[PDB]
């Protein structure tokens, strides 16, 4: 699984989505 | 004779005729051998009776609850409690499915709060689950156009077209190839397991100061919350700490099993309401040391 681990792809979707509000 | 009942799915409709001495043993094993279903202490039969819920009692003739009798007679069937881990308790393939299709709507129906990105990787597995494996040949830009994948809610806090909802869900989509239908259900699930709202039932009430405030049942104990966080409680009684629950008129007490430990009283007026909570708390109880 490339994302890792969900722990890791919950975080890199809300980064990704946080520039936008 | 015999009366006609229509039993409710998450993804079908059945439909039986009972003889009219028919208990609710009679008709719960009858839908869960049609299932092929044999966790069946998670479900239930449940019907709506005046803005509350109620749910088939076994030992109980199915034409003596208070449930419509205009045919056909008609009955939910749905997970009343939820196992403390999904991925173990949850054996059978269809028992696996009515639980992802009962815990998704309550996502996207907003009755379980999920954050931003949960909501984004909880939509990739449901895709993941529905069209199999992504191929970019087939499904062409668009093809979730009319999906509903996200809770209102979190489409309600983003500067972010659906365009660019479905893209992104697309992505997290292609990272799944190989997951099978099961497999990615069971993601599904693992995931929505972990939020604070899932598979706990909430009931307003009133502490002996007569404050208004919030009952939790869920598999893990009792629960009691301020009625604007629903996320996190405030006191919580575990199962196991627990040594009695009593109810009388109104008034319900929790008896800790630590004695200087003190007691817990609080009021509900619906007496349908208690009897519901009841039966949560003894059922939740059961299956918590059954595990154990």
């Amino acid at each position: 699984p490339k994302f890792g681990t969900h722990h890791k792809a919950l975080q890199e979707i809300r980064n990704s989505l946080l520039p936008f509000a | 004779k015999t009366f006609t009942v229509r039993i409710v799915t998450m993804d079908a409709e059945m439909e039986f005729n009972c003889e009219m001495k028919w208990k609710g043993k009679d008709l719960f094993d009858l839908v869960c051998r049609t299932l092929g279903l044999r966790e069946t202490w998670f479900f239930g039969l449940q019907y709506t009776i005046k803005d509350t819920v109620a749910w088939l009692k076994m030992d109980k003739k199915v034409l003596d609850h208070d449930v419509s009798k205009e045919e056909p007679v008609t009955f939910h069937f749905l997970a009343k409690f939820y196992p403390e881990n999904a991925e173990e308790e949850l054996v059978q393939e269809i028992t696996q499915h009515l639980f992802f299709l009962q815990v998704k709507k309550q996502i996207l129906d907003e009755k379980v709060y999920c954050p931003p990105e949960a909501s984004v990787l909880l939509a990739s597995y449901a895709v993941q689950a529905k069209y199999g494996d992504y191929d970019p040949s087939v499904h062409k830009r668009g093809f979730l156009a009319q999906e509903e994948l996200l809770p209102k809610r979190v489409i309600n806090l983003y500067q972010m077209t659906p365009e660019m909802w479905e893209e992104r869900i697309t992505a997290w989509y292609a990272e799944h190839r190989g997951r099978a239908r099961d497999e990615a259900e069971m993601e599904y699930l693992k995931i929505a397991q972990d939020l604070e709202m899932y598979g706990v039932n909430y009931f307003t009430i009133r502490n002996k100061k007569g404050t208004e405030l919030l009952l939790g049942v869920d598999a893990l104990g009792l629960h009691i919350y301020d009625p604007e966080n629903r996320l996190t409680p405030k006191i919580s009684f575990p199962w196991n700490e627990i040594r009695n629950i009593s109810y009388s008129d109104k008034e319900f007490t929790i008896k800790p099993l630590d004695k200087k430990i003190d007691v817990f009283k609080f009021n509900s007026s619906k007496l349908r309401v208690n009897k519901l909570i009841l039966q949560l708390c003894i059922g939740n109880h059961d299956l918590f040391m059954r595990r154990r």
